[PDB]
DNA sequence: GGAGGCCAAGATCTCAATTTCGTACAAGAAATC
DNA sequence: CCCTTCGGGAGGTGCATCCCGGTCTCGCTTGGCCTCC
């Protein structure tokens, strides 16, 4: 509970961002950056708090939080780009030093990294790699840019792991008009479908952590949307 | 000859770190002194509630508004954070050529 | 139970190089850069993660010890299971998925496990990349030429007995006559990708496979050679890494942490200064680096970051700063209930 | 099974220079640069580690001793094994990927191969790049001219018959007349160096064959000379080198080097101090350097490492400090057990 | 005689080439060790 | 206490190399075969 204003989120994408279908939603971000702000994975916690820094539609049961929405330069544009994932068994890790392998005459049996359960998995996923990075929020600037700054999120895919789409220089600019939820009747990020905003039909949770909770419909922004950075400071 | 005296004093003291390496921390020093000065220097402009100040920053390398990646962009902290919503919307004397690129 | 961000600076020691298959092409080896050319390269926060994975494993393998054979305890599985997190032997606790706080008995009895996942337990270690501070810090490093060491040094002709002179000029030779061939079949490769920009469709379905089969007589070419496959006077091509010196933010960060579990991680990174490489080319002594991450954690419900100490990780050594980092070490070397095996 | 890190400075006796063909463009010779046109010449740790793989494996083939004539019981790919690690056999066991304890046997029987490494065969030995110590520290060394012997001193010309004479005669005109047109040539061509500028890529790929056009017409010029294909008198042009004197910090590392396979290094250093060249324009004595390191080990686990002893090689000798260093070097002296041979 | 491990075989193919450069000053006070 | 001097003339040319030689791989299962339990 706090006065919450229309806040436009731009930042500098230093790594290829990987969309898990669905254009992540800066409402994700901020429930991770939560979740590790206030030490507890609990949904119904971390939820009850995000609503304390970012308005929370209760008609439409979403937060005002615009999905990612990539800010193209006209020198550096939305590119193509594989996130690769790839399993480096090396020889120190190929050595009796750190575990037992099975012998036959004194001789270890090699580990089969060609195929099987134990090869060398080389997962490839597509990644975009914008210059910028820009959301759209009904919130307070304060907690939001603390958290973008300094809790450890990213933007798409397993940004823990992968360290998918980092950013820095957060620039927070408060817009005139609310671009969250709704904008020329083009939703702007995952909504239910009885909203009456068109868009892209999908199957997701509507409030953040996306991956728990029933998938129930709603329509979602196309999940790579480029605008201009002059065209996004504007305002 | 800071960096190349600093240098030696990281050398010295055991610290290893190149000489390009301490020329990049002395420009990073010496450009955040820089930004304090230049921030001294926009005070200048308001010192009353009613003070009215048309800033005029002649310098090139300011950063633009629509240049989030310009070199110089700790520079734009010199502005108050208050008054940023100008700095965003403000005059520029000699912009550079923007276009309606159609793959926006 | 405290989110641990390591905000911090790896200043480069040796040039940091990474060979990601994206990055690279033809045109040459190119680190990671998120666009153009012109773009900005950063080091990949998958190769810190898997450097600091692999430390961490060693620091357990070390704990654990050997067993009185002299074997490390952990078979396949398990060193499988602890190192890249792949269940290999499909015997691994496929916690349900919509619990997000699920397998704590798993996280407190295995703290790698906790702190980088399994497959099907989410990893409490997000290890984010070290993005370069400053717009020239990354160049062409390497590169050189493998020369043939006799027509360098003539002393090392003295060694060489002459029923192996005559095969080191039989080699010379084949190398030549060998390399002008594959030059006049690459000058035909070439010109025919000049000739696909006029492609009309008519041709492209042959000019292919023409290629492909002017690739093949190289590699018949390659395999004529009698007395050496590959030519020895090789010009080594470039690496791209990290200028050495390179001043790179690093963000690392452990979620919701019991003090084994970040006790863990700082032995792994004490673990890590041992040998501070990240990225191959470690023949030129790539990867080395030192350190300096301030590990902040978050205020019980505050919105504020509080600085509990730093790692500093230098040649000179590792300087744990912070008495709470020293209580979650000693806590991790405690607490010796942890069961790694399964 | 220690990670020795011998960190130091490479004082320079002589300019330390290098020529890698990427960092060498047309606009002259350059070092190889520290990331950038403005960036800080470093010598790549690559010319270092070859150096110093070439110095150890003369070391392996002194200590396998040499037969009566004077040839090492090695043949031609043990020797390219040993030095480059290039098998031109193909017999070279290939460690197929995940093979538990990847070579070592190869390892345990060929310190050097485990040292410096192998293809699918880590090397232990990381030579890292020499990084100058301060601000400049490098400049443009070598230069001059090449000049005609008889034209500086006119005594050398006594010692010539008529027929040489006329011969010299005819080579300075032919000299002269291939200058003025290769001037001309190179005139024009520079012309068309100007014109890349307007790189319209159809107009650039016109303008560069007809430069590659206009460097056959040099190249054909040059061939109907009949008495000296090359410009005798011509100046060369300057090498970019770090300064005598000249302090380079150096990093290098043995990862997990076992006493034998540390102690081939140190000897490998030892012979390296007999002639510390590193680089080229070894005619001008280029690369005499005085290399200071300190050796570190950091058992694993340990905040800090101790320092095992110090190498300090200079012109009046090799300076060995601390006892582990003797005892590495000694170690490796004293085990018979290198099957250097190929298998 | 069954159970591990090493090695050869299996269909054609999908695509794109940067071309180096930062930053250029003033003075606050003084019982200085 | 004096009183610090004017000026003069600043190059001419050469010649700017030749050449190497640019790698293996591998992200999968599968059975055939070859040795061990």
């Amino acid at each position: 509970m706090l006065n919450f204003k229309p806040y436009r989120v731009i930042m500098s994408s230093l790594t290829p961002v990987v969309i898990s279908g669905i254009a992540p939603s800066l409402d994700g971000i901020l429930y991770e950056a939560l979740s590790q702000a206030i030490p507890s994975n609990e949904p119904g916690v971390v939820l009850a708090r995000l609503k304390e820094i970012l308005l929370f539609n209760d008609e439409l049961g979403v937060f005002h939080a615009s999905s990612l929405r990539f800010g193209i330069t006209p020198e550096q544009g939305i590119g193509a780009t594989t996130s690769m994932r790839c399993d480096y068994l090396s020889p120190e890790k190929l050595s009796t030093a750190m575990f037992s392998p099975r012998t036959r005459r004194g001789l270890f049996t090699r580990v089969l990294l060609t195929g099987g359960p134990t090869k060398r998995r080389m997962t490839t996923r597509p990644a975009y790699s914008a210059p910028y990075l820009t959301f759209d929020f009904v919130g307070s600037s304060e907690a939001v840019e603390i958290l973008l700054n300094h809790a450890h999120v990213g933007v798409g895919y397993d940004y823990f792991s992968a360290a998918n789409g980092e950013f820095n220089n957060v620039t927070i600019l408060p817009l005139d008009i609310d671009t969250s939820i709704s904008n020329e009747g083009m939703a702007l990020r995952p909504v239910p479908v009885n909203s009456g905003l068109n868009g892209i039909k999908g199957v997701s949770p509507l409030i953040p952590p996306y991956f728990v909770g029933e998938k129930l419909n709603i329509v979602h922004p196309a999940p790579v949307r480029t605008q201009l950075i002059s065209s996004l400071l504007r305002g | 000859m800071k960096a190349e005296s600093l240098y030696g004093y990281l050398k010295e003291r055991g610290y290893s770190r190149t000489f390009e390496a301490v020329n990049r921390n002395i420009y990073l020093e010496n450009l955040r002194k820089v930004i304090r000065k230049a921030k001294q220097s926009v005070g200048r402009g308001i010192r009353s509630e009613n003070d009215t100040v048309r800033i005029i920053i002649l310098d090139p390398r300011f950063p633009e508004p629509t240049d989030l990646s310009s070199k110089h962009r700790s520079l734009e902290h010199i502005i108050p954070v208050r008054f940023r919503r100008e700095y965003r919307s403000c005059e520029i004397l000699s912009p550079a050529y923007f276009e309606e690129d159609i793959q926006c | 139970m405290r989110t641990l961000n390591f905000n911090g600076k790896i200043s480069t020691l040796e040039p940091l190089t990474v060979t990601v298959k994206n990055a690279v092409s033809t045109s040459g080896h190119r680190l990671p850069r998120n666009g153009g050319f012109n773009a900005a390269p950063y080091f990949p926060g998958t190769s810190i993660r898997g450097t600091l994975r692999h430390a961490a494993h060693k620091v357990i393998v070390d704990r654990v010890g050997l067993n009185a054979d002299g074997k490390s305890p952990f078979d396949l599985a398990e060193h499988f299971m602890l190192a890249q997190g792949v269940d290999i032997n499909g015997e691994a606790e496929t916690f349900a998925p919509g619990e997000i706080n699920a397998g704590a008995e798993l996280r407190s009895k295995n703290p790698l496990i906790s702190l980088f996942g399994r497959w099907g337990l989410s990893g409490k270690v997000g290890i984010g990349n070290a993005i370069p501070d400053g717009d020239n810090q990354w160049g062409m490093f390497g590169g050189g030429a493998r020369s043939i060491m006799f027509q360098r040094d003539e002393s090392l002709m003295e060694f060489l007995e002459t029923d192996q002179v005559d095969r080191l000029e039989r080699l010379l030779e084949e190398q030549a006559e060998a390399s002008v061939d594959i030059s006049q079949i690459k000058t035909e490769q070439d010109a025919l990708k000049k000739a696909m920009k006029s492609a009309d469709k008519d041709t492209k379905a042959e000019l292919q496979i023409k290629v492909r089969e002017l690739d093949e007589k190289i590699q018949a070419r390659k395999d004529q050679k009698q007395e050496s496959r590959e030519s020895i006077r090789r010009p080594i091509d470039p690496y791209e890494a990290f200028i050495t010196g390179a001043e790179l933010s690093h963000r690392m960060s452990i979620k919701n942490a019991t003090d084994e579990e970040a006790g863990l991680f700082i032995s792994a990174l004490i673990r890590f200064a041992a040998e501070p490489r990240f990225g191959g080319h470690a023949n030129h002594n790539c990867g080395l680096v030192e350190a300096h991450w301030t590990v902040t954690t978050w205020k019980p419900g505050e919105l504020v970051p509080v600085t509990l100490g730093e790692i500093v990780i230098t040649p000179n050594g590792v300087e744990i700063t912070g008495d709470e980092l020293f209580a979650m070490v000693k806590a991790f070397n405690e607490n010796q209930s942890f069961d790694f095996t399964a």
